[PDB]
């Protein structure tokens, strides 16, 4: 087994077995702890920075969920959706990707039009619940 | 058997002991009067106007005293407003400066009102007309002001007096349009936590209770101050309770709680006078003028038969603990003044009044009653104006003279008590107890005995016959 | 109908089925207020504890979420996932657990084999989900 | 078609093609860059000001998170319960309702039953599956 | 004579690095909040406005 961010530089399919270390370490940690003992310790200078990394430490999580929270399957490590490619995103067929390209590099490939992905895919899912509202 | 399947909940009723912070809740009608308080400040969100207090009957927890962790927070919370309270007031830096007193001469009314007959104030007040600056700081003028006693000190050369606090601290007087009025506070923990109550009657200090009760928050804590006795206390219901973690240990104080109320009745009936002198720049000093007109050392008024009432019902109390002792009080032997007196701040005025004679009985069997028929007990009280309710963790402070007639009532629920060492053959079979002492803490144990901070985990996880369906 | 916690004494089997009550006032309380009445009252050490239990509040809601989000049962009240229970944590029959033990007790009982658990919960629901990949 | 806010004026009918663009803006904005140039620079009134903006933020958005949790339409910007409506509420017909009642004043004339009706949309989550963990 | 507020409360010299110069403020509201502005013309005080963007 590997541990967190024990596979950066592993294959994408060898890559795609190590993703449930990683989505438990991302509010676990020792922020939780108030203070070794609690003049003004509430304001002393190690503590309003500690304040600062408990707020950035849920807005970093939230931030994700609610993209995920969107794209209609909240509650899952991995999901697919009814988006087909348009082919020009990446032009690379699955062989030439899956193997030995890599995941920290395959995403500076497209992140050159992921405004244009992460709108059209929200889309997608509300496209699907209208056509059920008016389909029972 | 083999069908028994990891069955995930949520909302479980679980909870598992923790700690957290808390913060204040004022009562709506008690708030918004445009007072400025010192504890109960226009910051404490409005309190809910219908608590549950949920009964879990059927149930048992394991509550504790002398180790509830919320009494650090408040107290942390109380000297943290206490300090705050006066950093907008300004300093009294320039009056440590050497004063030329004199003892009092004047033209005083001499018929005194004297139904109290115990004493008129001469020699507690000293007559100092001390020499700082105006404004302008290349001029000093001669002003006189009026001081009790208990604020000067004489370093040597007698007929040449000084401040008390010159050598330890600046004691920032009380900005005067701020009051010290006991308002309830209500101690709300935040959504995610719970506050258990031991809703037992004849509920002793530790040990399990098996008749909790839940609400989200408590009710209204008094943040009243006081040395040797409790004031305005929430009474138990039960019967009188002798609270103590070791009753053998006495390193220790002893809370005493009552369920019949006693009323305290102490007035100041002089008037003092406020005359404002600039010291400098934009600072101001409040001063007692001159006083004018009744002249009478501030007593207390405590009805006596129900003091004998009280002692005799707390002897029987503490005659299961001591079943063969002989129980007897005496007055506290010593120390710093806050022990050897009686405190409490009133209407912006600092008391120390002696109740001595409060202390002097001795009990043996119960065999001969008391009887005796109702005179009120006066008892002297001094009033003291440089202020330290704490050692060295408080800001030192001064209160402004407060003009007028001071009649306050106080209705008193606990008394502090101390046990007594001693040998096992030397002792006559008998134990006396000392009232006063106990920090500040102590006070308030006294009322936060029954809650305990908890936090709820709801997740829950057990076997059931389950199986997720499988998607083709 | 019962009040807030107001059943945690009782037995299991007639506590599972007011978890909604419990579910309802995680959040919803008294901090929403921000204060009674408007010099920088954000600054008075009363109003620097509502920072301290306003975080405090959604830093220990969301510590919910994350298991409930990772182990597929998101966004529902009494789920129930297909992970074996090899009774080494708790063999007790159906009945001598759910009709009898209370469940503060239950939850004391096995608190020294949750750490397992909650392992175990987030792997199967991932490499069940390798198959749907791996199935269409 | 339609910016942030815009068929807010729009018929009933109309307006719910344009939920998604109201939705993408819960959480996103100014906030995500830290300043100008980073005295008391994290102790200035706007030190703190923007901090009490970020909690504001996180804990406006996740209460809504809350409702949606508990009724299982979590991860949907359309769902479907199963409470029948009992026409005490309202009992315009369903072509009064969506053809030209606009959606501003439209909840606000069912705003004596938000309390009931959040409360009973639980209920109704939670009689579902009670049955369904007898039943599989 | 005498400084006329010396004597009634503190006074300070502002150091000359701090400029009083008004830079123009943009004021924004947390995510999760809207402004309404009225870009109707003849609009006094109070009153329903039927062009606010
Ligand atoms: C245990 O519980 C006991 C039961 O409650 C409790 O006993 C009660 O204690 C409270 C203490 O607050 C008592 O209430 C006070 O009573 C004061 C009596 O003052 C006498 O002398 C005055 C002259 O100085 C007279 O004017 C006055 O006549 C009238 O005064 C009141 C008018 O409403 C009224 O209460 C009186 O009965 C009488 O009708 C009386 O003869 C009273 O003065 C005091 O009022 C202050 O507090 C009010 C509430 O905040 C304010 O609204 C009011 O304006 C007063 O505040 C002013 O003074 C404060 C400093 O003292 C400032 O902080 C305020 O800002 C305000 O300041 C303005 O006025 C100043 C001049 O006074 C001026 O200098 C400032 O610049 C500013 O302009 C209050 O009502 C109550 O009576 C007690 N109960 C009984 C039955 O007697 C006991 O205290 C508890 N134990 C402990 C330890 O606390
Ligand atoms: C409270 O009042 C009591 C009186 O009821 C005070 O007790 C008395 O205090 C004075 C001095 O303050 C004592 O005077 C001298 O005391 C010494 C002590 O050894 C004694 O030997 C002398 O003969 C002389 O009397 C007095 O004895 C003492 N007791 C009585 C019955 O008067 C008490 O001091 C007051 N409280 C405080 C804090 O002062
Ligand atoms: C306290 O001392 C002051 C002065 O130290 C006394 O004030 C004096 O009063 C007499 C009587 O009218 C005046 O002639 C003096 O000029 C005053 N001295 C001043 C203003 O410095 C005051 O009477 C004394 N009070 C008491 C009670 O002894
Ligand atoms: C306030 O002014 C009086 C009047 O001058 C001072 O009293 C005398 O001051 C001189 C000046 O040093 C001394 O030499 C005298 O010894 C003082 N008189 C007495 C009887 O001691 C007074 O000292 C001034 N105030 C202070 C605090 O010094
Ligand atoms: C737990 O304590 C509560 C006290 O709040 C008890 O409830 C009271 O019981 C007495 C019995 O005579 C009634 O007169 C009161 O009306 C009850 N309510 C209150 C608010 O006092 C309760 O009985 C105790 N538990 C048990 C098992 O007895
Ligand atoms: C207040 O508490 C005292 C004792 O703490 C109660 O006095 C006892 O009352 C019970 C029941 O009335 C008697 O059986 C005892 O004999 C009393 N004690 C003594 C020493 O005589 C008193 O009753 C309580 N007050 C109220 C109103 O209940
Ligand atoms: C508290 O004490 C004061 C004075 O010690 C009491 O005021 C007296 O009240 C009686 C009757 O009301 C009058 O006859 C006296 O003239 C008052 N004396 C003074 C100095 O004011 C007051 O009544 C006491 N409080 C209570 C509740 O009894
Ligand atoms: C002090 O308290 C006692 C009782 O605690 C009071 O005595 C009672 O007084 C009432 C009316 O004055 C009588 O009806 C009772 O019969 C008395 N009972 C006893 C046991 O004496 C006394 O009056 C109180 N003192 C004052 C000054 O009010
Ligand atoms: C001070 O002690 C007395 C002793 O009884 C309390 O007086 C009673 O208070 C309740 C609450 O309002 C009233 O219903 C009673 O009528 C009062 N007694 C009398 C004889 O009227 C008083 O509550 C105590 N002080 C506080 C702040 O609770
Ligand atoms: C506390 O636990 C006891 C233990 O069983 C409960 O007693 C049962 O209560 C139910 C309630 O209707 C009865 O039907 C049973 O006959 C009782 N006895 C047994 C052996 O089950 C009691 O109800 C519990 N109390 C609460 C409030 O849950
Ligand atoms: C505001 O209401 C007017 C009512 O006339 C809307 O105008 C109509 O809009 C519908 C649907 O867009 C068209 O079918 C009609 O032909 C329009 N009629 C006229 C006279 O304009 C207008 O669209 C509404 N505002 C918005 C933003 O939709
Ligand atoms: C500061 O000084 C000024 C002037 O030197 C004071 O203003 C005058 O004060 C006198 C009283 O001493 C009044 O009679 C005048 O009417 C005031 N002037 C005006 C224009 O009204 C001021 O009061 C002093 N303030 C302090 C705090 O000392
Ligand atoms: C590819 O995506 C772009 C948007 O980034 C879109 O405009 C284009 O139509 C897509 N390609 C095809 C063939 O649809
Ligand atoms: C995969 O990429 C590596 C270099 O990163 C290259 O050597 C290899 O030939 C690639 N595979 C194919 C099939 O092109
Ligand atoms: C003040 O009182 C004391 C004690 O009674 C006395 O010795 C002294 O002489 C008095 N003051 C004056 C100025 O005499
Ligand atoms: C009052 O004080 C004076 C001193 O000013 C003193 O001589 C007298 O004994 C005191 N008592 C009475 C009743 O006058
Ligand atoms: C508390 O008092 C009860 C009353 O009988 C007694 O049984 C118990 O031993 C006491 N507990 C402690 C810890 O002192
Ligand atoms: C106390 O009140 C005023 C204030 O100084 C005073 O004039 C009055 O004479 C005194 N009271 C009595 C009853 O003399
Ligand atoms: C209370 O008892 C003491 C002695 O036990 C006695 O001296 C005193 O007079 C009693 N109280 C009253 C008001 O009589
Ligand atoms: C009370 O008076 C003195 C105070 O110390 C003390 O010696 C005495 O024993 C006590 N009791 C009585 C009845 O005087
Ligand atoms: C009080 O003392 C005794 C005992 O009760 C009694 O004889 C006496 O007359 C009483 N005093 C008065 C003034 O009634
Ligand atoms: C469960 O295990 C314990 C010891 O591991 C054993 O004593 C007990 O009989 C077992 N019960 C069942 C039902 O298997
Ligand atoms: C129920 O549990 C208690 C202890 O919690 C035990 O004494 C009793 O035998 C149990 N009964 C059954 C039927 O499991
Ligand atoms: C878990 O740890 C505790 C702590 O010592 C230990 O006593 C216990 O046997 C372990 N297992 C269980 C099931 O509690
Ligand atoms: C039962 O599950 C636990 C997981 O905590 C594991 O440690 C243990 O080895 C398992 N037993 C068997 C026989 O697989
Ligand atoms: C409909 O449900 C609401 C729930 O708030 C209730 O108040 C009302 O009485 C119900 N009406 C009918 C006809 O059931
Ligand atoms: C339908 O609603 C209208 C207005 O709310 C009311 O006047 C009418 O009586 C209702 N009809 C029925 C059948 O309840
Ligand atoms: C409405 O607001 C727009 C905003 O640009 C403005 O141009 C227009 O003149 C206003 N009035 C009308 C009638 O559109």
């Amino acid at each position: 087994i590997f541990g967190f961010l024990g596979a950066a530089g592993s294959t994408m399919g060898a890559a795609s077995n190590t993703l449930t270390v990683q989505a438990r370490q991302l509010l676990s940690g020792i922020v939780q702890q108030q203070s070794n003992l609690p003049h003004l310790l509430q304001l002393t200078v190690w503590g309003i920075k500690q304040l600062q990394a408990r707020v950035l430490a849920v807005e970093r999580y939230l931030e994700v969920q609610k993209f995920l929270g969107l794209w209609g399957c909240s509650g899952k490590i991995i999901c697919c959706t009814a988006v087909p490619w348009n082919s020009t995103w990446s032009n690379k067929s699955f062989e030439q990707i899956w193997n030995n390209m890599t995941w920290i590099e395959w995403e500076r490939e497209i992140s050159n039009y992921t405004s244009q992905i992460y709108d059209i895919l929200t889309e997608s899912q509300f496209q699907q619940d209208i056509n059920e509202v008016d389909l029972l | 058997a083999e069908n028994l399947w990891v069955t995930v909940y949520y909302g479980v009723p679980v909870w598992k002991d923790a700690d957290t912070t808390l913060f204040c809740a004022s009562d709506a009608k008690a708030h918004e009067t445009e007072a400025h308080n010192i504890w109960a400040t226009h910051a404490c969100v409005p309190t809910d106007p219908n608590p549950q207090e949920i009964y879990m009957e059927n149930v048992t927890e394991n509550f504790n005293m002398w180790k509830n962790n919320m009494v650090e927070q408040m107290q942390e919370d109380i000297i943290s407003l206490w300090d705050q309270s006066l950093k907008p007031c300004v300093k009294l830096t320039p009056l440590c400066v050497t004063l030329s007193c004199t003892n009092v001469t004047l033209t005083n009314v001499n018929y005194t009102n004297n139904f109290p007959n115990i004493g008129n104030i001469t020699d507690e007040v000293r007559n100092c007309s001390f020499n700082v600056t105006t404004e302008i700081r290349d001029k000093k003028q001669k002003v006189y002001a009026l001081f009790y006693k208990l604020d000067i000190v004489q370093m040597e050369n007698k007929n040449s007096y000084r401040l008390i606090n010159c050598n330890t601290s600046v004691c920032k007087q009380a900005c005067p349009k701020i009051s010290f009025d006991p308002i309830p506070i209500h101690y709300c923990t935040p959504a995610g936590y719970a506050i258990l109550k031991c809703n037992e009657k004849n509920f002793n200090g530790t040990g399990p209770c098996k008749n909790v009760s839940s609400v989200q928050c408590t009710h209204g804590i008094k943040p009243v101050v006081s040395t040797q006795l409790l004031l305005n206390g929430s009474l138990a219901e039960g019967e009188i309770i002798i609270r103590s973690e070791n009753l053998t240990n006495n390193a220790k104080t002893i809370i005493v709680h009552l369920n019949k109320s006693v009323e305290i009745n102490c007035t100041r009936p002089s008037n003092n006078t406020r005359t404002s002198v600039t010291i400098g720049p934009g600072q101001v000093f409040y001063r007692t003028g001159d006083i004018i007109g009744d002249i009478r050392k501030a007593y207390c008024e405590i009805n006596g038969t129900k003091w004998n009432e009280t002692l005799k019902q707390v002897v029987g109390k503490l005659k299961e603990h001591f079943p063969n002792k002989t129980i007897s009080f005496q007055p506290p032997s010593g120390g710093d003044l806050e022990i050897t007196m009686h405190h409490f701040n009133c209407r912006g005025e600092f008391f120390y009044c002696n109740t001595t004679q409060l202390f002097n009985s001795t009990w043996i069997n119960s065999t001969t009653i008391k009887e005796y028929n109702d005179t009120i007990i006066y008892l002297p009280c001094k009033i003291k104006q440089i202020i330290n309710m704490w050692q060295g963790v408080g800001q030192c402070m001064y209160a402004p003279p407060i003009r007028g007639k001071i009649n306050c009532v106080s209705n008193i629920t606990g008394i502090l008590l101390t046990r007594d060492g001693g040998d096992a053959n030397a002792t006559n079979d008998t134990e006396t107890f000392r009232p006063g002492g106990g920090n500040i803490k102590d006070n308030w144990r006294s009322e936060l005995y029954k809650y305990k901070v908890v936090q709820i985990e709801p997740l829950g996880i057990a076997p059931t016959k389950c199986k997720r369906r499988v998607v083709e």
